């Protein structure tokens, strides 16, 4: 192929490489009879299976198609059937599945590139679907030609988000993409229960903390519910987050310092928390010294237990 | 996990000998009726004496191979463990049997 | 008995043995080794006779879908849709016996449709979803498996038509479960105002303002108000404003007939 591409046209380079890729009647039987055949059956018959053959065939097509193809052209109809044949042969790698969906979005075939993500995710195992769902959900919300309804974009998240956390992946971004887009198209703070689910799946502390900042902008009635639910090493970090929420909107915070120190070992960071709560006031270094006195006595009790 | 039932074990044993009979025909191919006597009622089948000999040889080879794969397991398991107190070999095989329980 | 007569290359004795053994209805291990026997012998017409009997001995989709995995392995298109036509009629013919579950019939409808999508006939892929949902309105899995077919092979207005229904059922089942989640109301109404406009569109707005006391609640009524107002309006406005208003009635009398309805709603 490579010597003929320089000497002769790419149409000559296709035609010598078209003869490689005849998918005859049945690839399932020929693939199996080749694998079970002990070196007697030639690989001339099962030559279509080879990924290397398809990728450099396609890369000639995707290079030869013009920058404006718009589906009238023969070649854009030719590279799409050659791309779809790879998916039907099922020998498509996930970087190659992105190269076809990217291929359609440059040539304004955006609404058919959502079919491209749709066909392939089923075929792949998770830990790889997470990289396709980023590129699929981002085209749905960011690309300008995609006019999808806000109940259709919400379908694409909560079909993925439910499916993808079911097999078990951290899913930090998809939660945020379903969190960020909710203001740009809908514009209400339903964001919290959409993002609470990140904190309570069945990193996670870094999803819980940024949003409990966000409802202190909107309204304190839905902050204080999170401050309760935030606390129910990692446990100690959750207690610290609760103390910060109390400072934003003090006795509940000090008692929380007790609840957190009693949550777990070391507790000096909690001392920094109560000290922060004391420092926040613009009252008497009496309750503070009493607090350090109570903490020290608790430490002495822990030493007695040990 | 868990164990395999006898109807699932018998099929896998039947699937395995079909692959031994497949490669036996492939190793052979690489190198190169019914009569019912009406008076007695007996049915006589005429078959190749080579395939009956290859049936009798392969059963003896599988019988010896499992005999040798178990004999080495007897010689290895006797010379693995000697920590816990024993008296004879039947005590060792019983105290090892208590270990597979827990 | 089999692997000895296999070893003697007596192919007519294992065939006579298997015909007897599959007559006593033993289980799926026997039949699957009997369809694997004829693949060895290349008897393609004989193994097709077995699956005719194998679906009658074990009526279940993993025996029917095994027979379509046989036919799609060989690529014979005339034989595969004949099996597909026999599989979906027998579910319809034997509906009252109740031996295939809702998740079980969804595997047959989807594997019929995704095969017809690969056979480039999208109008047969599309129409069978309608007959299956009507033929079975009970199973949600066949309705939900209808949607994923449109996502892959359908044109965009058809997906949005079907998407609007699944969102309708899922918003309906949360609000029946969860009592006062006011943020799902403000989308469920806007689900029906956007894509469902009809008698239902007015009706839910009644059914919402039924559910409407919080600060979190009452602004939903404000939405239903203008939703009514954009399109009576005074009559429902007085009924809701009755929550309590002596200053309001004195404010009402001075600027109801004097100035508008928008002035009337300003009091509320």
């Amino acid at each position: 192929a490579d010597r003929e591409l320089d000497k002769e046209g790419v149409e000559r380079a296709f035609s010598i490489l078209e003869d490689a890729l005849h998918v005859p009647t049945n690839p399932e039987i020929l693939l199996e009879k080749y694998k079970n055949g002990h070196r007697k059956i030639p690989a001339q018959t099962v030559l279509f299976n080879s990924l290397r053959i398809w990728s450099k065939y396609i890369d000639y097509l995707e290079a030869y198609c013009p920058k404006d193809a718009n589906s009238s052209d023969k070649i854009f109809n030719k590279t799409k059937m050659a791309y779809n044949t790879v998916i039907d042969l099922r020998l498509i790698t996930p970087a190659m599945a992105e190269n076809f969906a990217l291929f359609l979005q440059n040539h304004y075939e955006v609404m058919e590139s959502f079919q491209v993500y749709e066909k392939t995710i089923p075929l792949f195992p998770p830990e790889i679907q997470y990289e396709l769902w980023i590129e699929y959900l981002e085209v749905a919300t960011s690309h300008q030609l995609s006019s999808l309804s806000p109940e259709h974009i919400r379908f694409l998240f909560e079909k993925a988000l439910k499916n993808l956390c079911s097999n078990g992946i951290d899913c930090k971004t998809i939660f945020i993409a379903y969190s960020v887009f909710e203001e740009r198209i809908s514009g209400l703070i339903s964001k919290s229960i959409e993002i609470l689910r990140r904190g309570a799946v069945i990193r996670l502390q870094l999803w819980r903390m940024c949003i409990s900042k966000a409802e202190s902008t909107l309204g304190p009635s839905v902050t204080r519910e999170l401050y309760q639910e935030c606390i129910q090493k990692a446990v100690e970090f959750v207690i610290k987050f609760s103390d910060f929420e109390s400072s934003i909107g003090a006795r509940e915070i000090l008692a929380y310092g007790a609840k957190l120190l009693p949550p777990s070992n070391t507790e000096l960071w909690d001392s920094f928390e109560i000290f922060e709560l004391k420092h926040g006031d613009k009252t008497y270094k009496d309750m503070l010294k009493m607090k350090k006195v109570l903490e020290s006595n608790m430490l002495i009790d822990s030493a007695s237990v040990s | 996990r868990g164990g395999i039932s006898y109807d699932q074990l018998a099929k896998l044993s039947y699937e395995k000998t079909l692959r031994n009979l497949a490669t036996q025909t492939q190793n052979s191919s690489k190198q190169d009726k019914v009569q019912k006597d009406t008076k007695t009622g007996k049915i006589t089948i005429a078959d190749d004496d080579k395939l009956v000999n290859k049936l009798a040889v392969s059963l003896q080879s599988e019988s010896k191979k499992r005999y040798e794969a178990r004999k080495r397991q007897m010689q290895n398991a006797k010379t693995l463990y000697g920590v816990e107190s024993f008296i004879n070999d039947k005590n060792k095989q019983f105290n090892e049997k208590l270990s597979r329980e827990s | 008995y089999l692997i000895v007569e296999e070893s003697l290359n007596n192919v007519e004795i294992v065939r006579s043995l298997y015909t007897k053994w599959c007559s006593l209805e033993p289980g799926v291990n026997a039949w699957n080794s009997f369809v694997d026997f004829e693949i060895r012998q290349k008897n393609w017409n004989g193994v097709r006779e077995i699956y005719s009997k194998y679906v009658m001995a074990h009526p279940q989709m993993q025996t029917w879908l095994k027979w379509v995995r046989f036919e799609n392995r060989h690529g014979n298109t005339e034989f595969t849709r004949s099996v597909y036509s026999l599989a979906i009629d027998t579910v319809a013919n034997l509906q009252n016996l109740q031996i295939w579950s809702d998740m079980e019939v969804a595997k047959l409808v989807n594997s019929f449709a995704h095969w017809e999508a690969a056979q480039q006939e999208y109008e047969r892929s599309s129409a069978l979803y309608q007959i299956a949902i009507e033929k079975w309105p009970s199973n949600q899995l066949l309705k939900a498996g209808l949607l994923d077919f449109e996502k892959q092979f359908g044109d965009i207005n058809s997906i949005e038509e079907t998407i609007s229904y699944k969102r309708k059922m899922e918003y309906e089942t949360i609000l029946s479960n969860n009592a006062y989640d006011y943020d799902t109301w403000w989308l469920y109404l806007d689900l029906i105002s956007e894509s469902f406009p009809k008698q239902i569109m007015q009706t839910f707005e009644k059914a919402i303002v039924d559910s409407r006391k919080e600060l979190s609640k009452n602004v939903q009524w404000k939405r239903y108000i203008y939703l009514w107002m954009r399109y009576v309006e005074l009559e429902l406005e007085n009924s809701l404003l009755e929550e309590e208003f002596q200053r309001l009635i004195d404010d009402i009398i001075p600027h109801k007939h004097f100035t508008k309805i928008w002035l009337m709603y300003a009091k509320f």
